[PDB]
């Protein structure tokens, strides 16, 4: 059961910061600008089985664009990712929307106002409105923050499925090994324990 | 969740990283619940860990005898420690794990709860 | 791989092979789809790779192959199309155009492969935006008759005007000239009597067919533009709120066509269109009623079951029932035979408002923003729409969302936690429904009332009781302050108050108790009006946020901090003074109890209750009694700041104590609160500390240099420097927020700015990086605001200690440094605007580098270093201009006017700068202009250069076409030398030299830019 998605704005707008997110749990904090695309699968288990994203992750910078709206071919949903930081990046949001929908005339679309956690915010709630006559939905995000960042894949599950009541569930947890190596016999144990102990964790002021 | 066969000894909210080696960085891994759950049936105690929202693993292994918490240089709110056997990805791999908390205290008290289980699982 | 084989020029493209290759791209998985993906796009960009697309077209059995091929052509098309011999171009054209012909007369393709005969409808139309009608004036003519032959030829031309349509009118703005889009408008304007007679044949033939489809489709586009007398005075209207609602296949289509024509301004003096715009509603609302749903069905369940096309259909009707209402509802407002038709379609929204979807219920409440907005100004409305309202009242109330100063939440295992973000999409949402219910208590206070008066005796009575029912009706409680006479907000307020406080002495657990809590909290904060008027409840309000503080909730404790500083921001005067029936004024005894109230408190809660007791005390304005309070208040942080500078020299070495560094950040933290409520009230207790402060600075300062040297640079990651580090940058903000409000600037010069330097400047310039604070820099920044022009030697300090090694930090790269990064251009900033003579006394070699961190500046993405930095150049070229013809102001044009217009330009053109494009092109046109007003008085260039008494004018224009011509080596002589002379007449009038700017930009990225189109204005 799987489903392809395009994720496609303006460069910088964090759209494989969201994805990696999603992969891994990391936030990677580095700009490095996505060359053409990505495909990363991605998958998310529900009251109504796993439901499997082939996201392909484009490049919105114009010169690392890659074939651009040959990437839309065959998706059955899609995001659009703008930064509201950037007033720009939501001007061109029709721009992506009419390369997206020319190629894919009836599938679900999510818009995403990304990095709502930065205090001083440029596009502004109100201003945020073309989704209406498009019939995408929209929400704040945050990669940073997670705010809303689980919403919109649960949003596309429940329109791919055709079931409103879906939701994401705690998917199962095997018995780990009881046998295990101990690590410190493995002689570069030392050296390896060192170097993470001796590399400070990020954030440090953050609340977790 | 394949949980019920187990009892909650300690539960406490935390931020998970796991060292790569090749970036020589951390990397978050999970923010959510950690949960000791001790198997009613074996008496064998594993962390749990999920992800806030998507409910995904970012934590299964057994708090094996041999391992040890040691401090960060950056944090007194921290523990690290190297885990041979994690399946939250899949097959058992071995990491380097940090685990953040939201005070010294409950770091403190990871530490003696981490410990406990350690006993319990050298029977 | 043999993948590759496809990039080998030199060899025929085995076509074969290239779909295998797209296949193994858009089927595969894994290593050999991210190599193919390579392979693809190196192909494609290949600059010969369109030579192969007539190649690919014909023999390739992959469609998405041919889709690819048509993108290389499209890139050849709107890009280099006129480097092409004409036989070249008259070619593509034909086998465009013949493929899309044989497409659509093979009916299984013309069903099977939509997304390939889009494509090449897409790249037909970048060729006629080439190509047409110049040279190609019969192509709509050719068009209109070649969709009789054939259904489907019909059909895909309607798709090809769809698109045409929307390149000329709906997106060229920005991808075209001002002159070749108004070419191509006329052109599509000239041509549309042809057009519209295709369009209207085939709607008045037909029912639901995909050709019907299609050609609403095109209309769609053709409603941005086109004019009136097409739609009003056809039988289109008709047409489209009759017959093409009834059946589903057309619906959604017509519905979007008929909330385009209700957006039009209609003429208002013609009674014959006023009666064809009531009518198509009329129409369109009766279809809506019969073959939808009728006005009482519940859209609410409606959307939530989401059978088909249902949501997007109820989203569609939400907009084009407030398009045409807010247009035209008061055509429907007179007439009584209009009542009906204008009371069902609102309530249709009134249903379509309970739906559970944040976005579509934003659309609707706009709505009613505009409605009930103008109900209440405009005579003899109101009463038409009382019942509207009243439902409308129930709807809101029952579906406020959280405000943002109500911290308590219920998380997803159903627990009362304090909120862990701040949710700005719900904060807009609330303060929208706000406006709304104001002016719906407007217009009718006593409805308004009943309401949240019933709601709230089935709370008490437990009847209702909920947490989503008391928060709701808390938050609307709330919102509608201000909107009631004192004597109703009197007995409603008290009632409200004595009920809540009822339902918290009731109610059992942590959870309940917190929910009424923030309840009575977030409606007592909402009415200090009451509060001021009523001693007595004001004192038991207080009081029950005192008892908040102790509650084992943090939510409520931070709570009742916010809402204690809330109340006192508008109530202090009633704390100040000594109430009748009290021993003494409010405000010393809660000083006097202050460490019972707070002892339950975490430290930022703490320090927030002192802030507030600073608002209260700088109400007081007799000087002496407010330096007594001020003293009173400071108490305990001044006692546990005397004992700790007592030991703290006593020896040196108490500082490692951890927990002793933490006491002394946080009486610098309650200073800190306390200074930034009473300003420059605050200078006494400032002076009790400040020399002690700064000694406490400079021993900190030790330990953390001797930390590093000892440690390492890792040393500035450890808890106990970053501790240190934090003392250091809390003593830096008491300074700032002291120094930026304060009032006696003479004590601030002459007590506070040289000891200050003394302790900050050295330290920070003889610190290794890493142990930099930029705390620093925006200290400083303030310091050189506020009196700076009383001390031009300390601004030449300033800069000497923090410029060149704050530059050196943050000039490798983009990324590193961050805060350095935006103080940095802070302080450059305030200082050239305030004291630009501490630049004229930098070295000639410093002063470079001055010029070179403005031009880094414009470099950045980051937004608060790139308009800080274009300020700076725009400021410093109007200081250098005020100087006159003096030495220093010559040397500057002949050593940097040309590299900041060469500068300006590069960000300007680069596609990587769009977002500080309007301050460029300020800052062109200023440096233009100097040229042009012959403001420069020397020569721009050397001796030789050019023939003696050869003015800058010329000179300027010559360098800049030279400048072009080898940056943009694609562009003629000609575009060059018509962009430099619209843009140079242009240099008084920004709007229109902006927009030859984008006109440029437009054409650098093309080959064959009309050098004409740069005599748009
Ligand atoms: N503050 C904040 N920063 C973010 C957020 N999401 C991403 N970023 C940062 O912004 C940048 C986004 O980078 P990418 O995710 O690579 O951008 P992209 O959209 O994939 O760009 P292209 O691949 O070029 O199209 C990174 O530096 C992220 O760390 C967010 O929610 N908040
Ligand atoms: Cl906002
Ligand atoms: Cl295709
Ligand atoms: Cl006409
Ligand atoms: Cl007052
Ligand atoms: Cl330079
Ligand atoms: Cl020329
Ligand atoms: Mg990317
Ligand atoms: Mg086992």
């Amino acid at each position: 059961v799987q489903f392809k998605l395009v994720l496609v704005g303006d460069g910088g707008t964090g759209k494989t910061t969201f994805v990696k997110r999603h992969l891994t749990g990391e936030f990677e904090k580095k700009y490095v600008a996505t060359l053409g695309v990505e495909v990363h699968p991605l998958v998310f288990h529900t009251n109504r089985g796993p439901i499997k994203f082939n996201v392909w992750d484009t490049a919105g910078q114009e010169k690392f664009g890659g074939l651009r709206d040959g990437y839309y071919i065959q998706a059955q949903c899609a995001i659009i990712m703008f930064d509201v930081t950037s007033r720009v990046t939501y001007k061109n949001v029709p721009n992506w929307h009419r390369d997206l929908v020319r190629v894919c005339e009836n599938i679900p679309i999510v818009l995403c106002g990304n990095k709502v956690d930065i205090k001083d915010r440029k596009v502004k709630a109100k201003s945020i409105v073309f989704h209406r006559k498009k019939n995408l939905q929209y929400y704040d995000i945050s990669a940073k923050s997670n705010y809303n960042f689980e919403k919109p894949f649960l949003w596309l599950a429940r329109k791919l499925i055709g079931d409103p009541n879906l939701e994401f569930v705690a998917m199962p947890a095997l018995a780990p090994p009881e046998v295990v190596d101990d690590p410190a016999l493995a002689a570069q144990y030392e050296h390896d324990l060192e170097v993470a102990q001796t590399t400070a964790l990020p954030d440090e002021d953050d609340d977790l | 969740t394949m949980e019920e066969d187990e009892e909650v000894l300690y539960k406490v909210r935390a931020k998970l990283f796991r060292f790569d080696a090749d970036a020589k960085e951390w990397k978050e891994r999970g923010t959510g619940d950690c949960k000791f759950l001790k198997n009613k049936k074996t008496n064998k105690v594993r962390i749990l860990m999920r992800r806030d929202k998507t409910l995904k693993i970012c934590a299964n292994h057994i708090i094996a005898p041999e391992y040890t918490l040691k401090p960060n240089v950056g944090s007194d709110r921290s523990w690290v420690y190297a885990c041979t056997a994690d399946i939250a990805e899949g097959e058992a791999e071995a990491f380097t794990f940090a685990i953040r908390f939201g005070s010294k205290e409950n770091a403190d008290k990871f530490k003696e709860e981490f410990e406990k289980a350690q006993e319990i699982n050298k029977k | 791989g043999a993948m590759e084989g496809i990039l080998d020029f030199s060899n025929d493209l085995d076509i074969a092979l290239l779909d295998q290759v797209v296949s193994t791209f858009y089927q595969g998985s894994g290593v050999q789809q991210k190599q193919a993906q390579e392979i693809l796009t190196k192909f494609q960009d290949n600059p010969d790779a369109w030579q192969k697309a007539d190649q690919i077209l014909q023999f390739s059995t992959n469609p998405q192959s041919k889709f690819i091929a048509l993108s290389i052509l499209d890139k050849l098309i709107t890009r280099k199309w006129k480097l092409l011999p004409n036989d070249h171009r008259i070619g593509i054209r034909n086998f465009v155009v013949g493929m899309i012909i044989s497409m659509c007369q093979d009916d299984e393709v013309f069903k099977t492969q939509k997304n390939l005969i889009n494509k090449s409808d897409l790249t037909l139309v970048q060729i006629l935006k080439q190509e047409w009608p110049q040279n190609w004036p019969e192509f709509i003519p050719e068009l209109i008759g070649s969709s009789s032959s054939s259904v489907n030829v019909c059909e895909n031309n309607m798709i090809v005007l769809k698109l045409l349509s929307e390149e000329v009118f709906d997106f060229s703005a920005e991808q075209m000239t001002q002159a070749k889009a108004l070419h191509l408008k006329n052109s599509m304007s000239k041509e549309f009597e042809q057009i519209f007679k295709l369009c209207f044949q085939v709607l008045e033939q037909g029912s639901s067919s995909s050709l019907i489809v299609a050609t609403l489709e095109s209309l769609l586009r053709y409603l941005h533009w086109i004019p009136y007398r097409y739609i009003y005075e056809t039988n289109i209207l008709e047409l489209l709120s009759t017959k093409f609602m009834t059946s589903p296949d057309t619906r959604a289509i017509t519905l979007k066509c008929l909330t385009e024509v209700s957006n039009l301004k209609i003429p208002q003096d013609n009674d014959l269109i006023k009666r064809q715009t009531v009518l198509f509603f009329q129409n369109t609302l009766q279809q809506i009623a019969t073959s939808v749903m009728p006005v009482t069905a519940d859209l609410k369940a409606t959307y939530a079951n989401a059978n088909g096309n249902d949501q997007s259909f109820l989203q569609d009707l939400a907009m084009f029932l407030t398009t045409y209402l807010a247009r035209n509802r008061a055509l429907l407002e007179s007439d009584e035979s209009l009542r009906e038709l204008l009371l069902n379609a609102h309530q249709y929204l009134i249903q379509l408002s309970k739906i559970e979807e944040r976005e579509l219920f934003k659309t609707t409440l706009d709505y009613w923003h505009n409605l009930v907005a103008d109900l209440f100004y405009e005579p003899l409305k109101k009463h038409i729409y009382e019942e509207i309202c009243s439902q409308l009242r129930l709807v809101i109330i029952e579906n406020m969302v959280r405000p943002e100063e109500v911290l308590v939440v219920e998380n997803d295992e159903g627990e009362i936690v304090r909120e862990f973000v701040k949710e700005s999409d719900t904060i807009q949402l609330y303060k929208s429904e706000r406006e709304v219910l104001v002016y719906l208590t407007h217009l009718n206070v006593i409805d308004t009332e009943e309401i949240m008066i019933s709601k709230l005796a089935r709370q008490i009575d437990g009847s209702e009781w909920s947490w989503h029912n008391i928060n709701t009706l808390s938050w609307a409680i709330g919102s509608i302050s201000g909107t009631m006479s004192e004597d109703t907000e009197k007995r409603f307020v008290v009632t409200v108050i004595k009920d809540l406080l009822g339902l918290c002495e009731q109610k059992r657990g942590k959870d309940n108790k917190a929910v009424v809590a923030s309840d009575i909290m977030y409606v007592v904060g909402q009415y200090p009006r009451f509060l001021k008027a009523h001693w007595n409840f004001l004192r038991t309000v207080i009081l029950k946020l005192f008892e908040f503080m102790h509650e084992t909730h943090e939510g409520v404790q931070d709570m009742a901090c916010d809402t204690f500083i809330k109340i006192v921001q508008k109530c202090k005067y009633h704390f100040v003074i000594q109430q009748p029936r009290e021993s003494e004024p409010f405000i010393q005894t809660i000083i006097r109890d202050i460490q019972k109230t707070t002892a339950d408190l975490q430290p930022q809660q703490v320090h927030t209750f002192y802030k507030a007791c600073g608002i209260i005390i700088s109400e007081e304005r007799s000087v002496a009694e407010r330096n007594r309070l001020l003293s009173d208040l400071m108490q305990l942080p001044n006692m546990a700041w005397d004992t700790i500078v007592e030991q703290s020299t006593a020896n040196p070495t108490l500082l490692l104590d951890s927990e002793t560094v933490k006491i002394i950040a946080n009486i610098i933290k309650t200073n800190v609160a306390v200074c930034t409520s009473m300003g420059a009230d605050f200078y006494p207790q400032l002076g009790h500390i400040y020399y002690n402060m700064l000694q406490l600075y400079r021993a900190v300062s030790s330990m953390i240099s001797a930390q590093v040297a000892a440690e390492g640079l890792i040393a500035t990651k450890t808890p106990k420097v970053r501790g240190l580090r934090t003392i250091k940058k809390e003593i830096l903000k008491l300074v700032e927020t002291y120094i930026s409000k304060a009032r006696n600037l003479d004590d601030v010069v002459k007590v506070l700015v040289e000891p200050l330097l003394n302790a900050v400047l050295e330290d920070y310039m003889n610190n290794v990086p890493d142990a930099r604070d930029a705390e620093v820099l925006n200290c400083m920044t303030t310091v050189v605001e506020k009196v700076g022009h009383m001390i031009p030697q300390g601004v030449i300090l300033i800069l000497q200690s923090v410029f060149e090694c704050t530059l050196d930090m943050i000039n490798k790269d983009f990324t590193e440094y961050p805060e350095h990064r935006v103080e940095f251009y802070k302080l450059l900033k305030v200082i050239n605007e305030k004291s630009f003579a501490a630049f004229l006394e930098l070295p000639p070699a410093a002063f470079k580098l001055f010029v070179d961190a403005i031009c880094w500046a414009f470099k950045h993405n980051n937004r608060d270093v790139e308009v800080n930095g274009l300020q700076i150049a725009l400021d410093l070229v109007k200081n250098i201009e005020r100087m006159g013809n003096v030495p220093f102001a010559n040397e500057f044009h002949k050593n940097y006017f040309f590299i900041f217009v060469s500068e300006t330009f590069f960000v300007l053109t680069d596609s990587d700068h769009k977002s500080g494009f309007s301050k460029q092109a300020l800052l062109l046109m200023k440096l233009i202009s100097l040229v042009y007003d012959n403001k420069i008085s020397v020569p721009l260039y050397q001796e030789a250069e050019v023939p003696q008494g050869t003015s800058n004018q010329v000179y300027l224009s010559q360098y800049l076409a030279n400048m072009l011509s080898n940056a943009f080596p694609h562009l003629t002589s000609e575009q060059i030398a018509s962009f430099l002379s619209a843009l140079t007449k242009q240099c008084k009038d920004l709007v229109v030299f902006k927009g030859t700017l984008r006109d440029f930009l437009v054409q650098i990225k093309e080959v064959g830019g009309d050098p004409t189109d740069y005599l748009f204005a």
